């Protein structure tokens, strides 16, 4: 029954895969103990998605939860929904990767990693029909990014016919002063490159801007970034968790999005943009909901789609609403805004409505795109990388790893390789 | 910065908690056979 | 025309090598200055299977000379016939083997193997029609024991199709007190049963017993031991120098005497036995030859041919003398000693007659024989490798270069496994 299995890696990994089952939970009606209390059969139908079904009618996430940092099992196990979780799901070391790839990727994690495998094969054989993996994570520490590549990898060898998608968040110094995350990221997305078959950019550098100029919250926390992360995930995720025609499944909406083997990078975007504590007086309209969803504003990498063509689009509304007023306005910014979508690709934006809304909201969209100015993204963090790496800074932490300083070279020019695609096919036309 | 960090009196001797000095550093960043013909 | 490549390597090696040539030059005519003044067209006939023709009419040793020891190059270039040699064919190392056949075989030997395989490749191409190789090493140090056979399965990589054949001395502690000689044999062995395709094993063992009880020499010196050698190697050379119907290459001699690829050590022999110095009264009789070549008290490695059977013999007798008389003698010694010679191969004992005698002699037997009983040679090192491998005495010498135990183990296995290969055929019948 179409199973994904779910890995979360390091502080920001396991953060906001925390998040993200606390929030789908309440909308399927589990409660912390594994309980159902909900009024919808729509919660249940597709619950073994995400969820096994344990004796005693309980639900139980299937999730892996990986940090070398030791610390993390508290915090993890302490959240709201901590109890929820198997407790041999639970994989942690006792040294962390110290914000550096190299530890996560070759050495700790390294040590660490059958101990995963170990249960992500269980998870995975119990499945009837497993669809493929999702990881959430960030780019810029060492765990995340250097061990959460390494399982993607391993995983690979083993289920190498399954979907590998990940949540993988961008690192910015606008949050973090880690000198060394430009390198840690740019090593990461070589792998993902190679590696995962669609991955949801999810941009520290967006997030903090969103808190700062539309939220107004003058010093974000990592609590702000990852209300707008939660809301993304589910809103990008409704489609595998509720009945449905479109994007239902990881491979369909890799079939639909993915026109490129190395073009799997979307850029996800959601509205209306909230904060916590927001109250919501009226629910947007149709046109409210297309507009706002569309918008640099409401994007969750810091890319400006109008600088960019898209070579797919998802688009997901949230709640009850009017199809034929959702398609009107689907046509409506595709007439208007014509310029921004390859014409190469007849009928590239494919919109999916979901009965259920988020919490709090009667309306919402959600949307997916995969669009060629992410290679703003990639050029941001080769900038920063090319800064460090031509003064050959900080290169002992890497190679005293083991790491060779040809695998840093391998991954600036894959990198730099993927911006060029993305620019190949922003200047292509219909001939 | 190192050379104003020197000309300001930096120890260019002094060894961090790993034994390491700043140019130690900066170098690991960094990153045949000879036929001689001997009469007898 | 069936050229042969010689490789002298070690101490032994050089000093066994050196006397080798000094003896065939002087039976092939040839003067230190690689000048031919000779008395007999069959001097020159197959001069090319051991001499290259130079400018000049001059003839030069397809000879390279091999050392890790500092100062050897000086004592080899001093001999009698050191300035014969090509000069670019000699390479001597800065750093000795210190007795260790892991340094010669690993390290030391390894650091300049590159540098002898450039000087016999380019013999080896100079060769109108290469036979094989012919090596003279000890086994009880280290460079002739380790970098020799190094050099030996080296040059099976790149020439396969060609004869292996060494002059393998073996060590005794009647003649050397270095504790870990009985570990170098035992490692050489092991790549001697591999990787040559027939070994002459000439034992310190059987050389000191016979200078000391039939030569009456108290305190043999390495000179009398090398007496015998180099008679040994004369002899056992004679088919493949002079024009001859029997075994006249290395090929067609291996296709006579080994019956089963790894009983490939040969046990050689030769009368009469003399001492530097001794002159000859009287020339021998041809059944006093025949009968002196097959004692025991005649054979180069100290085992009994009475405690085995011969799978096969090659008998060569040097001088003017009845062929009919050497028939009948030769037909004497096998129906008179019939049961130790194995019944199920068929006229397995070789005789070949050359009309040149060697120096000082006018005439002369040489016996090369595949006995069982070269067991006993086998079975005393072992006994010595095993009373210290027990103890694990002096491996770190061994492992310090980085070698595993396991080779030891893998070693005396492969020893033992000959013994028992051997003693499987001599209790084999024509049933
Ligand atoms: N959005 C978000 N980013 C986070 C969070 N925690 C850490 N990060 C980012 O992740 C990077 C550091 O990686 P982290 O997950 O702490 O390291 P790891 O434990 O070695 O994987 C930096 O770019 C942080 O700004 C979080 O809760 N939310
Ligand atoms: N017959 C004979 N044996 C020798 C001679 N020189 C050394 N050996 C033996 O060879 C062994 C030592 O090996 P050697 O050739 O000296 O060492 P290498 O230079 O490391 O190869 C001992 O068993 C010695 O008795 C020699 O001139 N004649």
């Amino acid at each position: 029954m179409r199973e994904i299995v779910h890995i979360q890696a390091g502080q920001c990994g396991n953060q906001i895969g925390a998040k993200f089952w606390e929030v789908i939970s309440d909308e399927h009606g589990i409660d912390p103990t594994g309980s159902y209390h909900g009024d919808s059969d729509l919660q249940l139908e597709r619950i073994n998605v995400y969820y096994n079904e344990a004796t005693g009618n309980k639900y139980v996430p299937r999730a892996i939860l990986v940090d070398l940092e030791p610390g993390t099992m508290d915090s993890v196990r302490s959240g709201p929904f901590g109890q929820i979780f198997r407790p041999d799901n639970f994989v942690f070391g006792q040294s962390g990767a110290g914000n550096n790839w190299a530890k996560g990727h070759y050495t700790e994690g390294a040590e660490l990693v059958d101990s995963v495998l170990d249960v992500v094969r269980k998870e995975s054989e119990s499945c009837d029909c497993l669809q493929g993996f999702q990881l959430t994570h960030s780019l810029g520490g060492g765990t995340g990014s250097g061990m959460g590549t390494l399982l993607i990898s391993k995983i690979r060898e083993e289920y190498p016919d399954r979907i590998m998608n990940t949540f993988s968040v961008m690192p910015s110094p606008k949050v973090s002063d880690t000198v060394v995350e430009p390198y840690n990221a740019t090593l990461s997305v070589h792998q993902l490159v190679e590696n995962t078959d669609e991955t949801y950019c999810i941009d520290n550098e967006a997030l903090y801007d969103i808190c700062f100029r539309t939220l107004k919250l003058t010093t974000p926390t990592y609590g702000d970034l990852n209300h707008l992360v939660s809301a993304t995930m589910s809103g990008v995720t409704t489609c595998l968790r509720f009945p449905g025609q479109l994007n239902a499944d990881l491979r369909k909406l890799a079939v639909n999005m993915v026109p490129f083997p190395r073009l799997h990078f979307f850029m996800p975007g959601f509205a209306p943009l909230t904060s916590r504590g927001s109250q919501q007086y009226r629910a947007l309209t149709v046109p409210e909901l297309t507009q706002q969803m569309f918008d640099s504003k409401n994007m969750m990498a810091a890319c400006d789609p109008r600088h960019g063509r898209y070579l797919t689009v998802a688009a997901i509304f949230r709640g009850r609403m009017s199809m034929k007023e959702v398609d009107e306005q689907m046509l409506n910014v595709q007439n208007k805004n014509s310029s921004y979508f390859v014409e190469w690709i007849p009928n590239n934006v494919k919109t999916a409505v979901c009965d259920i809304p988020p919490r709090g909201l009667k309306m919402s969209a959600t949307f997916i795109g995969n669009s060629t100015a992410i290679q703003e993204l990639f050029k941001r963090i080769s900038e920063q990388f090319t800064a460090m790496f031509r003064r050959k800074a900080f290169l002992h932490w890497y190679t005293g790893e083991g790491m060779d300083e040809m695998e840093f070279t391998e991954a600036e020019s894959n990198m730099n390789d993927l911006v060029s695609e993305y620019q190949q096919y922003q200047d292509a036309t219909a001939d | 910065i190192v050379e104003v960090l020197l000309k300001y009196g930096a120890d260019v001797n002094a060894q961090d908690k790993f034994g390491k000095t700043a140019f130690d550093i900066s170098i690991d960043n960094g990153g045949s056979v000879q036929i001689v013909y001997k009469p007898v």
